[PDB]
């Protein structure tokens, strides 16, 4: 089977420069490469086939190139609609295989994010579950660690984190990670708190609340 | 400009199978192949297989021999996707695409031109299941000099997805509604949040609109801060 | 003065639809010397038999040799309606035929073996109307109008050939698909040999042996 490797996986790029992501096949495939652009929650997207070819309708700032086993997407000025992620693909021989993909990111300044956090509703108190949510707000880049302490005693296992796709228009990421308890180990303990360690903080935040 | 309608989304359980359609709208197959795409959440792009539909012709990536069937009808230009004894590792959004380009080799291999809307596909345990929606009170512990955060808890539904807008389309401005998470019971949950001005917390009513179509689940939540 | 059969012992030989045609006229041959280079596996003939078509003169002898998977055997015949006398080769009717199917030798190394056999499965036109598909038989001493489209040698089994075709042409599109058999240890061959006799021009004689 032809092995498409797909460098590099990720990069950070402005608006306006060169980008460069190479597919390396495992053995010659004359020019039997597609490139597609994909967006979150979105069909791909056909860039080029027939390694070079650009596919009507797509932009010319796309350039492909390359014979044999060397392949290579160039986007010669980074557009705002250019941020996606990036596929290779194999056309010569069965079966059809893709590459790995490169997520292109929107490279901006270092912000710290905004730490807030949410003890449980009374509502849900009452169904006999508690939830306690802490969110970091619009920040950059979005390597973070959360950590949730109840009464200064770090935990594990009873928490879930996820991360928004990177905003279009301030290049942030934000985060929201949920405690999940239940009423009466809730109701056991004092301080509830989630540490932030960040880029963009001097030092590792805590938000916290008491039970009342 | 030929376009390709796939079926809605399917909810299955463990060892049981599903059939994808897609139809060729405003045109037709002609005679172009149609191959099958799979992409499983965060990971991928993967062939599954194609098929001829003017002659019958099918091929099909050996990962999924035995469990994959791709037919075709030629009179309603229909293709379809039957995949069996599925697993939670096919829990992924399956699409469907035209041959648009013939490679150097054939025409049932080349690039993919024209795509479907895709079709999510989820192989669980876990039953349908509407969510029960807790507000994220603002606070001071969520206020930071004039903005205030609140917010939806979309907590244990099944499946994905689950769509929420706050004060019915009306409020869109700093509104985060992050990816849902799966938890170990096999049910997923959601926060959506919302940063606007803390002088607004008086006077200016916030409701969560939380919308979960496989359970035919409709919830507004209004959010009042906590004293 | 002597037939020359030559040219089949050099080179790797066609797949069956695009078979090669030796003609030959005025020459003298030595058909069993040519069937003892190789290991004749069946032999069987129409509206003539094996030993009198070795020792008749013709006015002309047509030959037709290609790469041919020994199992496919009865996929060549007439009688069956498979895609090999549909779409690949078929013989004359009006005209007495033989059919060999022999493997070469290690010793025959001259003859060197295709990547695979491959033959034409499927071959239709596509009309313009996206509708009706017309399927194009082969006729008797004529190639497939598909080996336009069909390469020399198919690279996976079920490809898929299509080709848009000019109004002058008839317009809409020519559409053949194509099958693959593995290669064997020793490369299998199918002959085609086909005679037609005349009144005074029949020249086409068996090699008489002499002291
Ligand atoms: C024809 O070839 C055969 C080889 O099997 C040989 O025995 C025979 O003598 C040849 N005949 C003539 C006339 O050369
Ligand atoms: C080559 O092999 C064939 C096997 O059918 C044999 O009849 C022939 O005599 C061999 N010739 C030589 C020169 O070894």
């Amino acid at each position: 089977d032809i092995q498409l490797t797909q460098s590099p996986s990720s990069l950070s790029a402005s608006v306006g420069d060169r980008v460069t992501i190479t597919c390396r096949a495992s053995q010659g495939i004359r020019n039997d490469l597609g490139w597609y652009q994909q967006k979150p929650g979105k069909a791909p997207k056909l860039l080029i086939y027939a390694a070079s070819s650009l596919q009507s309708g797509v932009p010319s700032r796309f350039s492909g190139s390359g014979s044999g086993t060397d392949f290579t997407l160039t986007i010669s000025s980074l557009q705002p609609e250019d941020f996606a992620t990036y596929y290779c693909q194999q056309l010569n021989s069965y079966p059809l295989t893709f590459g790995g993909g490169t997520k292109v990111e929107i490279k901006r300044t270092v912000a710290a994010p905004s730490v807030f956090i949410f003890p449980p509703s009374d509502e849900q108190l009452k169904s006999g579950t508690a939830s306690v949510v802490c969110l970091l707000n619009n920040f950059y880049p979005r390597e973070a660690k959360v950590q949730w302490k109840v009464d200064n005693a770090l935990q594990s296992g009873n928490s879930q984190e996820s991360v928004t796709e990177q905003d279009s228009k301030d290049s942030t990421y934000s985060l929201s990670s949920t405690l999940t308890l239940s009423k009466a180990d809730y109701e056991k303990h004092k301080v509830y708190a989630c540490e932030v360690t960040h880029q963009g903080l001097s030092s590792p935040v805590t938000k916290s609340f008491n039970r009342g | 400009q030929v376009q390709l309608v796939q079926s809605g989304a399917e909810v299955k359980k463990p060892g049981s199978s599903v059939k994808v359609s897609c139809k060729a709208s405003g045109g037709t197959f002609s005679s172009y192949a149609i191959s099958w795409v799979r992409q499983a959440p965060g990971q991928g792009l993967e062939w599954m297989g194609g098929i001829i539909p003017i002659f019958g012709t099918a091929s099909y990536a050996q990962k999924f021999q035995g469990r994959v069937t791709i037919t075709a009808d030629k009179s309603t230009s229909t293709a379809y996707m039957e995949l069996s004894s599925l697993r939670s590792e096919d829990t992924a959004v399956y699409y469907c695409a035209r041959v648009g380009y013939c490679s150097s080799t054939s025409c049932n291999r080349g690039a993919f031109d024209i795509w479907g809307q895709g079709t999510m596909v989820t192989v669980s345990s876990a039953s349908t299941k509407g969510p029960s929606v807790f507000p994220l009170a603002p606070s001071s512990k969520s206020t930071s000099g004039g903005t205030a955060a609140l917010g939806c808890l979309v907590k244990d539904y099944f499946p994905e997805p689950v769509t929420v807008s706050w004060n019915s389309g009306a409020l869109t401005s700093g509104v985060h509604t992050f990816p849902a998470v799966l938890q170990s019971s096999g049910l997923y949950s959601l926060s959506s949040v919302v940063t606007v001005p803390s002088s607004s917390l008086g006077t200016q009513t916030y409701i969560c609109n939380v919308n979960h179509k496989p359970s035919n689940t409709k919830v507004d939540k209004k959010v009042e801060p906590k004293s | 003065v002597e037939c020359d059969f030559s040219p089949l012992l050099s080179g790797t030989p066609p797949q069956v639809y695009n078979f090669k045609r030796l003609v030959f006229t005025n020459c003298n041959y030595n058909l069993t010397k040519l069937l003892s280079l190789f290991s004749v596996n069946d032999f069987t003939c129409s509206q003539i038999s094996p030993a009198a078509i070795a020792s008749n003169c013709y006015s002309s002898l047509i030959l037709d040799y290609f790469s041919y998977p020994l199992s496919m055997k009865s996929d060549l015949s007439v009688s069956s309606a498979g895609p090999i006398s549909q779409f690949n080769y078929k013989q004359s009717f009006s005209n007495p035929t033989c059919l060999i199917l022999a493997t070469v030798p290690h010793n025959l190394t001259t003859i060197t073996k295709p990547l695979k056999y491959s033959y034409i499965n499927k071959c239709s036109r596509f009309l313009s109307d996206d509708r009706t598909e017309v399927p194009q038989l082969v006729n008797a001493n004529q190639y497939s109008p598909c080996v336009s489209i069909v390469p020399s040698t198919v690279w996976e089994d079920g490809d898929y050939y299509r080709k848009q075709l000019s109004p002058l042409e008839g317009g809409g599109w020519l559409v053949a698909s194509g099958s693959t058999v593995a290669m064997t240890e020793q490369l299998q061959m199918g002959f085609g040999i086909t005679v037609q006799y005349g009144t005074d021009t029949n020249s086409v004689c068996p090699k008489l042996e002499f002291a």
